[PDB]
């Protein structure tokens, strides 16, 4: 026997398992650095975009524009003497 | 000669199919000395082999570049050229193969279907009903034109359909 | 939701009604029939699908058909 | 006895509990842990959370990478930037994961503890909450790989 | 007189599993049983496992209409009692499943008046041009 | 051919980039 | 307590039924009404459960049938030892076994045919055989060609008695439930009385047949002047001649110093670097200590006398905290259902047969088996399949016992009962188990695919390249290479050659050398993992989810083999537990077929072929650990590079292959039909044939239906592993039988 029907949370076996109660564990000499360098990026769709417009821009800066390109038909690549078919 | 062949008994790489094949044969029948069956067996076959090179040459069939003999469908080649034996002699004995057992059937069916229940008559076969209607399909060809002209081949149109 | 309809030729044998696992069909009574009895679906809502019911259908062709629509949380019936 | 129950009482709900579900370590060490816990900002936990996943990102990058052979630490930084990549991508992920579940105008859904009582719902669950742990994860997700740079050049 | 509310009957002696509620229970509806006992004796679970009905009416929730029937059949042709099952979600409210009429379906009741019947034979049907770009789900609405 | 360096810029801006946006605005609209 | 208790002339032998088809169960005896009641008879056969209740008319009939079983498994011995005695060549075998290739049957010359006689040795023209049978004769100490008329003779008599045996215990005298019920006397006397008297019975053939012919043999004598087996144990100073420890006779048995026999009776281990197999002598000593094992093992269980032990203790006695009541139930499900009882037996008895198919390979105990590699390849192929159907039935019919012989009231808080409730987590588990090994095991290649074919061969897991290798296994050979020393410290050497050992030759062949596992062997048993995994997620989740599913709560009402239930629900096509061993036996299929392609070219790359003295060159050349890392090389170096054997044959002695090579893509082709279609399909189309007969008035009386549905996925798995499975058996003897 349980019901207690007027609250259909306990009957739900919904309970959170491991969430604690206990506040904050973290130190402030630490604290204030970072509570304030979070929020300079706080919003939906101007900050994320931020992150495929301006973030996914180094595959296209770095894989164009840095020496560090490793056998890429790209640059360094054919240097060697090209094949040639049997017939042409 | 027909359609740029030649009779497979003049052909040439025909004679070399022939002459080919018992050279492969007899030079392994060598390993085994005639005290053994394997010596007659093998020899045996070569003769048996020999013999149907005489008779695909003999019969006329036509070999073409490959040396393999050919066939040839129409009436009016077959025929008036001479050799029919290849399609259109055996076309008819086929057919009469074929109905004689596709007719044995339907009568049967017939028999065995006025009765209490004829599933069980299906299953299992009395076979002097079923001899009775295999000595009777014989000439079916004319036991076939009499039930097309009196109208008892076909079941009309109390056939079922859909919609 | 899915639909289920049902026709005049019933013969109320009630054996659809016995097949729902969701227990849709229920009889309601009638009058032209041999044994003056009825099937019907007052719930779209709870029929699945299984069609149990057009397998258990004594007629020629069926007294109900069931056409699927669409479907919810519990015509695709989910536990989850 | 029986080690092994239902979990709390009713046989009914769908887990049951077990060692590795309640017991004395167990319940502590997953607790203890910067996630479940409801009494820490969900801008601490981004810092903390992402801050880890990117040092030993870096590890599999920086060691087996495409280029393994650099006389100038290069076969480092290759793991490094693109260990950053990482850091860049799950960072598009989680905030539309947000845009996604969480309605600006719909409350927290979060349950209540384990026992008797009803203690407040997670702060992590709405946008607001959602999202400062975004860019709290961006936040440390860049310190991780950051570091363990550093603790590639040094240490 | 058909429809009944919840008191407290007790729940069927169990030691957990596997088969049961989940996170639909929390946002969405799921179902109760409530039928009686005579003697105690085991019952198939719908959901696994096997289970000890007590000595009297009982409760269980369970996460489908369809597992519901399930266990009613069971009971109902096997230990030969009547169950009847109900409709519980969170917004608090309560519904009565199953006989709403008071009698299993299987068998004939006067007030009930059925709905999604035709008064033609199938072969009477529309065909899918007569509704065209007019619409309706199908030729048997028409 | 005078222009070798675009397919290093539009490759990956249309094997990756493309397909990271329209796999993110793609998303965002299957839920509203 | 255990009696015989039977009953008498139960039945009445006679052919009233014969003649009455569906006789058995209530549904089939009304004749056919469809076309289906001709399958639907074939299928109810079998099924003892449809047929009847209690456990007295089932067991009988299943009973009884063991005796049909193996009355036909003597008419296949006794007509093997014949085609050895007529048709075979084995005499001529028996004198020059280095050379002689293996043959018994032989073709009537019809039909232009007989080209399938090979020319093989011996004078004579005949099928080769990769049977084993002679390497097994020269083991068994059988000369002459008297000894297999005897044989076949007493093997088609003695199964002669066992269709008697059969009708007798039927019919005449059938037992009772309660005779069946005694597990504690039958477990007595199979193990004592069976494999503890019956190794005995074959140490006492071993010691006085083939140890002494044996030694005759490799001698140098031939069978023309060996003395009759009569000969060996009617003369002792003929036998004591061969070995002299004979001349003590029985005293040193008796008195009971056994080192006396160390001659004829010895502990070796390794390969007699002559006929290639185990040394014989200790194979005696093999059967001789463990028939002693096992007589003793048979008396642990009591019947009349009050001494040994009771099953019921044993299971009820043993409960844990973790597991709550134990073992309570599982005697009383044991001895009152035989599907449980037969998934136990087909689980074990199948994977033994795989078990056999290593050991039979690593360490050959016959004479010759080196010299002709199609024998021991067709051996490695055969055990593992016939063992690996054996394990599906264990997937099969322990579903049949949850669905049908399955009762709560039994087992409550029990083993079996706490299994089925938890069985959300253990399958979710298992099914994480696959994914995982999906990537690593299989991807794996698709990386070294991949690397390859982009010029970067750095890059490719393999032995110059990137180390992944078998650190474990590895450290195995090498306990097992130092084992007679200290842990093994009588013996001639390791038991193995597979071990740290040396190579052996006979007749210019390897007869077996060291194996080295590299990384591409690291790399293909993660995939055996994968697979056996993969196959065992489904096979046990059609046993936890027979009984009913979250989705179908119903789903034991619905029988063990059915079709879906609905559409509705997205569609629950395919959901029974007879449906789970449907998609066991592709898997198995799979599984298996890939631990064949394993074995047969990791033994020709690293074992097989000529003795070249210098080079030891192999059948491939070893192209194994370098050749096949990736994908890349299993169509070029191994099916590809394989297959020419039997394409290129027709005129040949082996063409027959040819023809069965495609003859097995035919059939395995078209059970994609009956796979990918589906019946609506097929009932429709006949409707129209119908009409065709209709029309000419021959409609039949039994109508006409296409296949049920699990009827064609049914057939349609039968021929898929069918016709895939002989392409593979025409594969490897057309490779071999031209190799080797
Ligand atoms: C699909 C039906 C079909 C077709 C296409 C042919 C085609 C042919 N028939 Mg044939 N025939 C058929 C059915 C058919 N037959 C049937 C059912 C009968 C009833 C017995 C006949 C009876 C028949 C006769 C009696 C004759 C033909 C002839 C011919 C040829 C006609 C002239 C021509 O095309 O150039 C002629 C073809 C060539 C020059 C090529 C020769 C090919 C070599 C010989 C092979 C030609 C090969 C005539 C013929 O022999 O032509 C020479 C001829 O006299 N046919
Ligand atoms: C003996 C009875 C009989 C007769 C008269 C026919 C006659 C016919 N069948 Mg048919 N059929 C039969 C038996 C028979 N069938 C059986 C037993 C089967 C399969 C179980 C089929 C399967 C079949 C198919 C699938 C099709 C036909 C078709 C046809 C028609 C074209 C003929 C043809 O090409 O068939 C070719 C025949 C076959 C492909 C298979 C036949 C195999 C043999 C003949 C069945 C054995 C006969 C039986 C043992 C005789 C017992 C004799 C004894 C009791 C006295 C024709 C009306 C075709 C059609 O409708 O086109 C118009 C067609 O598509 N039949
Ligand atoms: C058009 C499609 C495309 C392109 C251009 C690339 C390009 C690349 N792949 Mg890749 N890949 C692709 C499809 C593609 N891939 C697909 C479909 C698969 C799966 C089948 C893979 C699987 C794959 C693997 C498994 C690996 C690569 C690697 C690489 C790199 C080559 C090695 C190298 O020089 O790294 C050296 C790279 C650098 C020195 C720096 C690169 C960092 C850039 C400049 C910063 C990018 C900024 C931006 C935030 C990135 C996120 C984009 C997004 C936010 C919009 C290169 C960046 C290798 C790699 O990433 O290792 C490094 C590698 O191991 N690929
Ligand atoms: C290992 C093979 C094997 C064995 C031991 C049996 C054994 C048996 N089968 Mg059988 N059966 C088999 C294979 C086998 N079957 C196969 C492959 C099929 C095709 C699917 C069938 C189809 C089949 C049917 C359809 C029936 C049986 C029946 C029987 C039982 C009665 C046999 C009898 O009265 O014969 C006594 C006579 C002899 C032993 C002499 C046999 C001589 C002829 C030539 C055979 C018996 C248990 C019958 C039954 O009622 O069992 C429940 C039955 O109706 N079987
Ligand atoms: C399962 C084991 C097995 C297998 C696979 C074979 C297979 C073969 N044997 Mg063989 N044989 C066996 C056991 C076996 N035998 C045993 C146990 C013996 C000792 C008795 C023999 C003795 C034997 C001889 C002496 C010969 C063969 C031959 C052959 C070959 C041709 C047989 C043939 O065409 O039949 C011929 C078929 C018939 C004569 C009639 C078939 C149809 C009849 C009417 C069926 C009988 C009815 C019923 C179903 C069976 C008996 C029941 C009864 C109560 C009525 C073939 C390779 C021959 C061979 O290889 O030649 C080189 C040959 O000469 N065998
Ligand atoms: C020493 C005593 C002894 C021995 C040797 C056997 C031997 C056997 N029993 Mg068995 N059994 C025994 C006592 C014994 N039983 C007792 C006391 C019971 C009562 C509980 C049973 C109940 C029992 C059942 C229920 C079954 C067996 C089965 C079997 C067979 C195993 C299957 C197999 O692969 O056989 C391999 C076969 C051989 C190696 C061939 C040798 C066969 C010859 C005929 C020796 C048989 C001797 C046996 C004791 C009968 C002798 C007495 C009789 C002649 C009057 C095998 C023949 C199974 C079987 O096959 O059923 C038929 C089976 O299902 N037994
Ligand atoms: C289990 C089967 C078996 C059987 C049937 C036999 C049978 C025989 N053994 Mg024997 N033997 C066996 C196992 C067996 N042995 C084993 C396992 C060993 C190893 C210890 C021996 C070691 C052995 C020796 C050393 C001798 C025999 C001898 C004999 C013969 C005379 C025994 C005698 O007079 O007994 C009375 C009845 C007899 C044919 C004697 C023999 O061959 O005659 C000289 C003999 O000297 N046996
Ligand atoms: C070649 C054909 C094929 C393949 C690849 C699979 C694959 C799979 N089957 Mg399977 N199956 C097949 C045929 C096949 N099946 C057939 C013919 C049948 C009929 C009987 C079945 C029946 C069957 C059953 C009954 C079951 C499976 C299961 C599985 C899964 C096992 C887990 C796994 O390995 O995932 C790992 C994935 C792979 C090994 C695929 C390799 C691909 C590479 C490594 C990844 C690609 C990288 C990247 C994503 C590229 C994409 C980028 C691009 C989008 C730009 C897996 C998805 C089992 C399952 O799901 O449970 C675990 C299961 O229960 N299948
Ligand atoms: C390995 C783990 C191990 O061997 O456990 C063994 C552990 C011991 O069980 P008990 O000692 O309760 O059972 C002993 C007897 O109950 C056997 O009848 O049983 C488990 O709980 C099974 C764990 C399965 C869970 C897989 C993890
Ligand atoms: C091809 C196919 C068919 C059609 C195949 C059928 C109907 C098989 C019927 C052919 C049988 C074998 C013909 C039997 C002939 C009789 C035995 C008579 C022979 C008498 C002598 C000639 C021996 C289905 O019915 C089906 C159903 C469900 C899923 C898949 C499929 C499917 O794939
Ligand atoms: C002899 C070989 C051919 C086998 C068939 C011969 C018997 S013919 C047999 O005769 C029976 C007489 O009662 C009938 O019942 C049965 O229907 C009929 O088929
Ligand atoms: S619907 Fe079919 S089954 Fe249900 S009542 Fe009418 S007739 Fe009987
Ligand atoms: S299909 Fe819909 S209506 Fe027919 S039985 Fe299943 S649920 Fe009831």
């Amino acid at each position: 026997r349980y019901f207690d029907l007027d609250d259909l949370e306990n009957t739900l076996g919904s309970w959170d398992m491991y969430g604690q109660e206990d506040q904050k564990r973290y130190p402030g000499l630490q604290n204030e650095f970072f509570e304030r360098a979070g929020e300079s990026l706080t919003r939906r769709e101007a900050i994320r975009s931020v992150l495929f417009l301006g973030g996914g821009g180094a595959l296209l800066a770095w894989g164009a524009k840095g020496a560090s390109d490793v056998t890429l038909p790209i640059t360094v690549g054919p240097q060697k003497g090209g094949e040639k078919g049997p017939k042409g | 000669d027909i359609a740029g062949l030649t009779p497979c008994s003049e052909s040439k790489a025909f004679k070399r199919r022939e002459n080919k094949e018992v050279k492969s044969l007899q030079k392994r029948m060598a390993k085994y000395e005639e005290g053994s069956a394997p010596a007659l067996a093998l020899q045996a076959t070569a003769e048996r082999t020999q013999k149907r090179f005489e008779f695909y040459g003999k019969s006329g069939l036509l070999c073409g570049n490959d040396g393999l003999p050919h066939l040839i469908a129409d009436p009016g080649l077959a025929f008036r050229y001479g050799h029919a034996g290849d399609i259109m002699i055996p076309t008819v004995l086929f057919i009469y193969m074929a109905g004689y057992t596709g007719y044995a059937g339907r009568e049967y069916l017939l028999a065995t279907r006025g009765e209490k229940k004829p599933t069980q008559k299906e299953i299992i076969i009395d076979v002097p009903l079923a001899l009775k209607c295999v000595a009777g399909s014989a000439g079916w060809p004319l036991r076939a034109f009499n039930d097309l002209r009196s109208g008892s081949l076909l079941e009309k149109e109390e056939n079922i359909t859909v919609s | 939701s899915h639909n289920v309809k049902i026709y005049d030729t019933c013969i109320g044998c009630t054996q659809c009604v016995r097949a729902c696992p969701t227990d849709v069909l229920e009889m309601v009574p009638w009058d032209g029939c041999k044994a003056k009895q009825i099937a019907s679906a007052p719930r779209t809502e709870d029929c699945v699908g299984c069609k149990r019911c057009e397998t258990a259908c004594p007629t020629d062709f069926l007294s109900v058909r069931v056409y699927l629509g669409a479907e919810t949380t519990r015509s695709m019936g989910l536990a989850y | 006895k029986q080690v092994i129950q239902p979990i709390n009482g009713d046989p009914f709900i769908g887990m049951l509990e077990t060692p590795v579900t309640s017991a004395p370590i167990v319940a502590g060490f997953l607790s203890n842990l910067p996630a479940y816990r409801t009494g820490v900002s969900p801008l601490l936990r981004g810092v903390e959370i992402g801050l880890t996943h990117g040092f030993l990102v870096a590890g599999p990058f920086i060691k087996l990478g495409p280029l393994r052979d650099a006389a100038g630490g290069a076969a480092e930084t290759a793991g490094c930037l693109s260990g950053a990549l990482l850091v860049i991508i799950l960072t598009a992920c989680l905030t539309i994961y947000g845009q996604a579940t969480f309605e600006d105008d719909e409350p927290q859904i979060g349950v209540k503890t384990l026992s008797g009582r009803d203690i407040a719902r997670d702060p992590l669950q709405s946008a607001e909450g959602w999202n400062e742990f975004t860019s709290g994860w961006l936040v440390g997700g860049l310190s991780g790989v950051a570091w363990a740079y550093l603790c590639t050049q040094f240490l | 007189t058909p429809p009944q509310l919840d008191p407290n009957t007790p729940s069927p002696i169990f030691g957990g599993s596997t088969g049961g509620l989940l996170r639909k229970a929390q946002v969405e509806e799921f179902y109760v049983i409530t039928w009686e006992a005579k003697k105690e004796q085991i019952f198939e679970m719908p959901t696994g496992g096997a289970a000890i009905m007590r000595k009297g009416p009982n409760l269980l929730k369970l996460a489908r209409k369809e597992q519901c029937l399930a266990l009613t059949t069971q009971l109902r042709t096997k230990f030969k009692t009547d169950a009847c099952f109900y409709r519980v979600f969170p917004s608090g409210e309560v519904q009565y499943l199953h006989p709403k009429d008071g009698v299993y379906p299987e068998k004939v009741n006067a007030g009930r008046e059925g709905a999604n019947q035709n008064m033609r034979s199938i072969g009477e049907n529309v065909n899918p041009i007569k509704v065209k770009f007019t619409g309706k789900i199908g030729p048997f609405d028409v | 051919m005078n222009a070798a360096y675009l397919p290093s810029i539009f490759v990956p801006l249309v094997g990756l980039v493309f397909p990271a946006i329209a796999m993110a605005s793609a998303f965002l609209y299957i839920e509203k | 307590k255990v009696k015989v208790i039977v009953d008498r002339n139960t039945t009445d032998t006679s052919f009233e039924k014969w003649a009455k088809p569906g006789h058995f169960s209530r549904t089939l005896a009304k004749g056919p009404t469809t076309t289906t009641w001709i399958w639907n008879l074939h299928a109810d056969a079998h099924d003892f459960d449809s047929h009847t209740s209690d456990l007295e008319d089932i067991s009988r009939k299943v009973f009884s049938a063991h005796f049909g079983q193996l009355g036909i498994i003597l008419i296949w011995l006794s007509g093997m030892y014949f085609h050895g005695a007529r048709f075979s060549n084995y005499e001529a075998w028996l004198s020059d076994p280095t050379h002689i290739k293996p043959s018994a049957q032989v073709v009537w010359p019809i039909v232009g045919q007989e080209i399938l006689n090979g020319d093989v040795g011996g004078g004579f023209q005949g099928i080769q055989i990769t049977s084993g049978f002679f390497q097994l004769w020269r083991a068994s100490g059988i000369t002459s060609e008297l000894e297999l008329y005897s044989t076949a003779l007493g093997g088609l008599l003695l199964a002669s008695a066992m269709f008697f045996a059969g009708w007798f215990h039927y019919h005449k005298a059938a037992p009772k439930l309660e005779w069946f019920q005694n597990v504690e006397s039958m477990m007595n006397h199979h193990l004592a009385g069976l494999l503890g008297l019956g190794s005995l019975g074959w140490a006492g053939h071993q010691i006085h047949l083939s140890i002494p012919i044996n030694k005759l043999l490799d001698a140098g004598v031939d069978p023309k002047e060996i003395p009759l087996p009569h000969e060996f144990l009617l003369n002792r100073e003929l036998m004591a001649g061969l070995y002299p420890s004979f001349s003590a006779g029985l005293k040193p048995f008796f008195t009971l110093n056994w080192s006396e026999y160390s001659d004829f009776l010895t502990f070796k281990g390794g390969l007699n670097p002559i006929n290639g197999g185990l040394w014989l002598t200790d194979i005696a000593h093999h059967h001789l200590a463990i028939a002693v094992l096992f007589i003793i093992a048979g008396h642990m269980y009591r019947t009349n006398w009050g001494i040994g032990h009771s099953m019921k203790e044993i299971l009820e006695s043993h409960k844990g905290p973790f597991t709550g009541a134990g073992h309570q139930g599982l005697y009383e499900i044991l001895t009152n259902s035989w599907h449980a009882q037969l998934a136990i037996n087909l689980a074990l008895f199948g994977s033994l047969s795989i078990i056999v198919a290593h050991h039979m390979y690593a360490m050959p105990p016959y004479p010759y088996l080196a010299t002709d590699y199609g024998t021991q390849l067709s051996l490695f192929t055969h055990h593992t399949w016939i063992g690996g159907f054996c394990i599906v039935g264990a997937g099969a019919h322990a579903a049949i016992f949850m669905v049908r012989d399955y009762d709560p009231t039994n087992n409550y808080n029990n083993l079996l009962d706490r299994v089925i409730r938890h069985r959300d987590a253990i399958i979710s588990h298992l099914n994480w188990v696959c994914i995982f090994l999906g990537f690593h095991s299989f991807g794996l290649y698709i990386h070294n695919d991949t690397m390859s074919a982009l010029g970067r061969p750095q890059d490719m897991f393999s032995d110059t390249t990137i180390q992944l290798q078998p650190i474990f296994a590895q450290w195995i050979q090498s306990i097992h290479y130092a084992a007679p020393q200290l842990t093994a410290p009588t013996a001639s050497a390791a038991t193995s050659l597979t071990w740290g050992g040396d190579i052996v030759s006979v007749g210019g062949k390897v007869a077996m050398m060291p194996i080295s596992l590299g990384t591409s062997d690291f790399m293909v048993h993660h995939i055996h993992a994968f697979t056996i995994h993969v196959t065992a997620l489904i096979l046990l989740k059609g046993v936890l989810y027979s009984r009913s599913s979250r989705l179908i709560p119903d789903k034991a009402n619905l029988g063990f083999r059915f079709p879906c239930d609905g559409p509705g629900r997205g569609g629950t096509c395919q959901v029974s537990a007879w449906d789970h061993v449907f998609l066991g036996l592709f898997w198995m299929y799979n599984s298996l077929s890939i631990v064949i392609f394993h074995f047969s070219w990791k033994m020709q790359s690293d074992v097989w072929g000529t003795v070249s003295e210098s080079g030891v060159s192999h059948i491939t050349g070893g192209n194994f650990a370098n050749s096949a890392n990736a994908i890349n090389g299993w169509l070029r170096d191994f099916l590809w590079a394989q297959s020419s054997q039997v394409i290129q044959s027709y005129g040949s002695a082996l063409s027959a292959y040819g023809l069965v090579f495609l003859g097995a893509h035919f059939v395995w082709a078209f059970s994609l039909m009956f796979l990918f279609s589906g019946r609506g399909y097929w009932q429709e189309l006949i409707e129209s044939i119908l009409w065709a007969h209709n029309k000419l008035k021959v409609a039949p009386a039994i109508q006409p239906r296409a296949l049920s549905i699990t009827q064609g996925r049914a057939v349609g798995v039968a021929h898929y592993i069918f016709g895939g499975i002989v392409t593979t058996w025409s594969f490897f003897l057309a490779r071999i039988i031209a190799v080797g």
